RNA sequence: ACGGAAGGGCACCACCAGGAGUGGAGCCUGCGGCUUAAUUUGACCAACACGGGGAAACUCACCAGGUCCAGACACAAUAAGGAUUGACAGAUUGAGAGCUCUUUCUUGAUUUUGUGGGUGGUGGUGCAUGGCCGUUCUUAGUUGGUGGAGUGAUUUGUCUGCUUAAUUGCGAUAACGAACGAGACCUUAACCUACUAAAUAGUGGUGCUAGCAUUUGCUGGUUAUCCACUUCUUAGAGGGACUAUCGGUUUCAAGCCGAUGGAAGUUUGAGGCAAUAACAGGUCUGUGAUGCCCUUAGACGUUCUGGGCCGCACGCGCGCUACACUGACGGAGCCAGCGAGUCUAACCUUGGCCGAGAGGUCUUGGUAAUCUUGUGAAACUCCGUCGUGCUGGGGAUAGAGCAUUGUAAUUAUUGCUCUUCAACGAGGAAUUCCUAGUAAGCGCAAGUCAUCAGCUUGCGUUGAUUACGUCCCUGCCCUUUGUACACACC
């Protein structure tokens, strides 16, 4: 039952090959991005 | 001056050869065939013939692929036939035949080798003819 | 001239005794050395199976045979003669390694 | 990408073979997912273009005009 | 090894049969020869008519080359399919066998199919065939009829020798349809083995 | 998704139809015995006695 | 106690050939002079080893996660011994 | 078809003469029953060590739970500045599972939502089916063409007699000439001082060469050390038996009975193959063989964890081990055959070393007539201890420890050591198999197999007694006969 709302209208860090699309989320010190 | 004896699976080649009556099974001489019971099938071939006879013949056997009995069967007809063809090849025709006679008059498959052969075991129970115990209820 | 051996191995037994003795008499022809075509014993791959697909019935067996002879035949020539000697036995199932 | 190179692959050589394991990760030939490979050629069936044989779970497909 | 290796080589041919039966069945498939030479290992698609089998100027001899090279990984080159018109295809069980189940599938009746290839069997030099069909002939009780014309022998060496039987499995709207074609070649025209019967005895005088 | 399938009857599989159960794996055949009894003659397996 | 007294050097054969980390954050996450929270596993093949003693596991046998207290005497042996998985029959 | 009908023949799935037993004991295994969350299920001569079914996971089909779509493809609405995909960290969860949530990142028309329409199903139906197998039926039986007999179903051919294992033949003859089955055939096991050919088989004469004995012998060694050969071994092409010869008996013959010769005289022994008709025999759980029905996204698909299939008042079938001295136990002697084995890799393992053992470790040979392996198997033989007592027979049950296989041994996988030492004193009524290298005893290899034999398929070792008949029992084949049977005496 994943619903994965809508995410509507719109950082960096290692492992460059991230490009410039990496931005992180800040709940409380997560520094992990999406793709990792 | 080769022959061969068998039994079931049992063959003893035998090389009888110009010498001073020297009977070996394996090595050891015939007194040393060890059955411990049928060491006496193994003098059949010689006592039937002549006790000594010989101070020409020497016969050196090698018997495998059998079991105990078989190999002492396998040897006795072995020598036997070894000296029934030294004395053919060698000594005369009348001699071969002449104790050819004692041998086959007496036989115990001296000369000829027993054709019986184990009867290949058939399924739906052990042994060739032995079925498996049937039950109806 | 090099020392090899042909082994010869199939379930056929006619084209593997054909092929031997085409072997043979290409050795004969040009009168080489060669120690007899030496016959490895048949290899029978026996396989015992249940008739029935289930488990009903009278339980009967049943063997399935594959025979695979073998031969191997060595002998002295030279690099012509060896490689049409094994350009010459291309019998259908007969399986032919030579080596040196 | 995901399906690029399986019609890649298909176009260029021909035909495919692939074996009927759905967890196996690495296709012999085609660096994919077999079950990517399979669910690929099983949208390009009769839909068209491609005819399927499975010949002891080995999937051969070929192309069609 | 060797025994594995000629055991792997055999269930090769049987890969090779079932593929090619179950693909070339329009073709009139009758049965591989698989020939490994030094250089190449060679295929031979024996079929009634070997014109669909090639395709448009090879295209699908050289499809079906390249899908065997690589279900079998073998190496480009290494293995090359032909196919050979199969010589008095009348006499071939397989090919008979798939010729009626494509007239039972594309529609008519199973007397006149059964008779067809039977007679066509027996004119083309055979000395005996026997077509039987069992299954939902009928409604719901799958009967089973046999067709025999010639003769026919059953029990020995010679059954192996000269017998073909072939065994299809036909798929209508009602069950599954089973055809079986034994064909029984004249042992005079054998062209390889024994060329008579082991009980018949010719005299000359 | 995946646990180990390394041994046992879960590791193979009949060569023809994939049946994990009367498998003959003599010879390194891998084919059940009942598609073995199908196809034993185009391997090369006869009757002789 | 144990046979004399990580603990595995003394232990028989079948524990020694085989060589929930939340069973401590359940332990002292608890006020004391009570028994922890039970921790439920299914991993009936796990060795009692004298680190979870006093803890309390729920086992699963198949079904109906069985409660069971550890004890000093349950060393060396295995979680499932605990959790019978079968129904007394009454014959 | 059947008959407690008659004639003839037959069969150790019948008996007679007997052997080994089974039924009694403990245990193993399958079945029922009971129980359970589930104890998956099919099968009741021709089910019950059967499904190659020796299930820890898998297998699995059952149960308690948790994921995923591996729902093709076609149409619309979500959508071409975002339909959807994934996510680390914590709640939740056995689970280090983004299952769902706290949560905001990430990816990109690859998919989401409806609609059809597919796909999968060890779901159901074997009483809708194919195929296969089993059985009727181990027997000798079955069929048409033309002719003959019948209004006809049908019949004759296909049979009085004799003979054969045989509808095998001699014959007879409203049948004649044919087909299938039987036989013939093929495989194998017997022999062949005949051919071909062999450091992948072997044997001798010289070499090199330890021992014992010294007129030169005996046994040993010499895997690239010499030559010769093929008796043993191997396997190709063949030979050989055809009841040969000789007697007797045979209605005229088919045949039969003895003896000799022969390797072999019973179809030479054993198989494989094996007709026409069938069964509502079994198998939809072998199959990507399958029709129909059911299910298909909280799945009856598939996968993951755990459990179960093994669970125990009881009954039954196949078996293993015994009840002992024709023995147990210790040494010592030290004889097979059928087979299998790893190049993407861990298989068969020799040898050395360590360990009481199981086993561990360091190498080695072998893809194999080459090495494991001469598979130095077991029963057996010899010499000793035991001394007839539940004994030193028997080894169930149980406790403790040591290992091995496996991701995982708990409900002990198995092996090893010590200890406990149950029933069982030859088994009721009943009942099975078997005629010669057979019964029985004995072990071995292969199959299943990561590990697990008390199972099976084969193999060889030791090797009887009894019979060479009969139709009494149980059945089978042919004929005659009776029937009020036809689902055919259930
Ligand atoms: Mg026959
Ligand atoms: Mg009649
Ligand atoms: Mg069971
Ligand atoms: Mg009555
Ligand atoms: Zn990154
Ligand atoms: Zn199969």
């Amino acid at each position: 039952k994943h619903k994965k709302v809508k995410l509507a209208v719109l950082r960096e860090c290692s492992n460059p090959t991230c490009g410039a699309g990496v931005f992180l989320a800040n709940h409380k010190d997560r520094l992990y991005c999406g793709k990792c | 001056v080769q022959t061969f004896g068998k039994k079931k699976s049992a063959t003893a080649v035998a090389h009888v050869k110009a010498g001073k009556g020297l009977i070996k099974v394996n090595g050891s001489p015939i007194t040393l065939v060890e059955p411990e019971i049928l060491r006496f099938k193994v003098y059949e071939p010689l006592l039937l013939v002549g006790l000594d006879k010989f101070s020409n013949i020497d016969i050196r056997v090698r018997v495998t692929g059998g079991g105990h009995v078989s190999q002492v069967y396998a040897i006795r007809q072995a020598i036997a036939k070894g000296l029934v063809a030294y004395h053919q090849k060698y000594v005369d025709e009348q001699s071969k035949n002449e104790l050819k006679k004692a041998f086959t008059s007496y036989d115990r498959t001296l000369l000829i080798a027993d054709s019986r052969r184990p009867e290949p075991k058939k399924f739906g129970g052990k042994g060739a003819r032995s079925r498996f115990q049937k039950s109806y209820r | 001239i090099i020392k090899i051996r042909i082994t010869l191995t199939s379930t056929k037994v006619k084209q593997l005794e054909n092929v031997s003795s085409n072997i043979v008499k290409n050795a004969e022809q040009h009168n080489l050395v060669k120690k007899g075509p030496v016959r490895l014993p048949t290899k029978v791959l026996k396989i015992s199976t249940r008739k029935t697909p289930n488990g009903e019935g009278s339980k009967t067996w049943e063997t399935y045979e594959m025979r695979i002879h073998k031969r191997y035949i060595d002998l002295e020539a030279p690099v012509q003669i060896v490689k049409r000697i094994t350009q010459i036995t291309i019998e259908p199932g007969v399986d032919v390694e030579v080596v040196v | 990408e995901d399906r690029n190179k399986i019609h890649q692959y298909l176009f260029q050589e021909g035909v495919v073979v692939a074996k009927k394991d759905f967890n196996q990760a690495k296709h012999e030939e085609i660096d994919t997912k077999n079950l990517y490979v399979i669910k690929a050629l099983q949208s390009l069936t009769s839909k068209g273009y491609v005819k399927t044989q499975f010949s002891w779970q080995y999937y051969y497909y070929t192309l069609t005009e | 090894s060797k025994k594995r290796k000629l055991v792997a080589d055999g269930v090769f041919y049987a890969e090779l049969n079932e593929f090619f039966t179950r693909e070339l069945a329009e073709e009139g498939y009758s049965g591989v020869e698989v020939r490994v030479t030094p250089t190449k290992t060679e295929v031979i698609i024996r079929a009634t008519r070997t014109q669909d089998v090639l395709g448009e100027n090879g295209r699908r001899i050289n499809e079906l080359t390249l899908l065997v090279q690589k279900r079998f990984k073998y190496a480009p080159g290494t293995i090359v399919l032909y196919a050979e018109r199969v010589q008095d295809r009348g006499l071939s069980a397989v090919a008979q066998a798939e010729s009626m189940k494509f007239k039972l599938l594309n529609g008519l009746a199973i007397r006149r199919a059964a008779y067809g290839v039977v007679r066509y069997v027996m004119e083309s030099g055979a000395k005996g065939c026997e077509v039987v069909v069992s299954g939902k002939l009928r409604a719901a009780r799958a009967k089973a009829m046999k067709f025999a014309d010639g003769f026919l022998i059953h029990s020995g060496q010679p059954v192996n020798d000269f017998i073909d039987t072939a065994t299809r499995h036909v798929l209508m709207r009602q069950g599954v349809l089973g055809i079986k074609v034994k064909i029984m070649r004249d042992p005079a025209k054998s062209r390889t083995g024994p060329k008579a019967l082991p009980d018949a005895v010719t005299i000359i005088e | 998704f995946s646990h180990p399938r390394r041994y046992g009857k879960g590791s193979r599989q009949c060569r023809v139809c994939s049946s994990h159960t009367g498998l003959i794996r003599k010879y390194g055949l891998n084919i059940c015995r009942q598609c073995f009894r199908e196809k034993a003659n185009d391997i090369g397996f006869n009757k002789f006695r | 106690s144990y046979r004399g007294v990580d603990f595995v050097k003394l232990a028989p054969a079948r524990v020694r050939r085989r060589f929930m980390k939340k069973l401590r954050a359940a332990k002292l996450a608890a006020p004391e002079n009570e028994k922890p929270a039970p921790v439920r596993t299914h991993m009936r093949n796990m060795i009692i080893v004298p680190e979870m003693i006093g803890s309390v596991v729920g086992i699963y046998n198949g079904k109906a996660f069985n409660q069971v207290e550890i004890r000093p005497e349950m060393l060396g042996h295995y979680l499932g011994e605990f959790s019978i998985t079968y129904t007394p029959v009454r014959h």
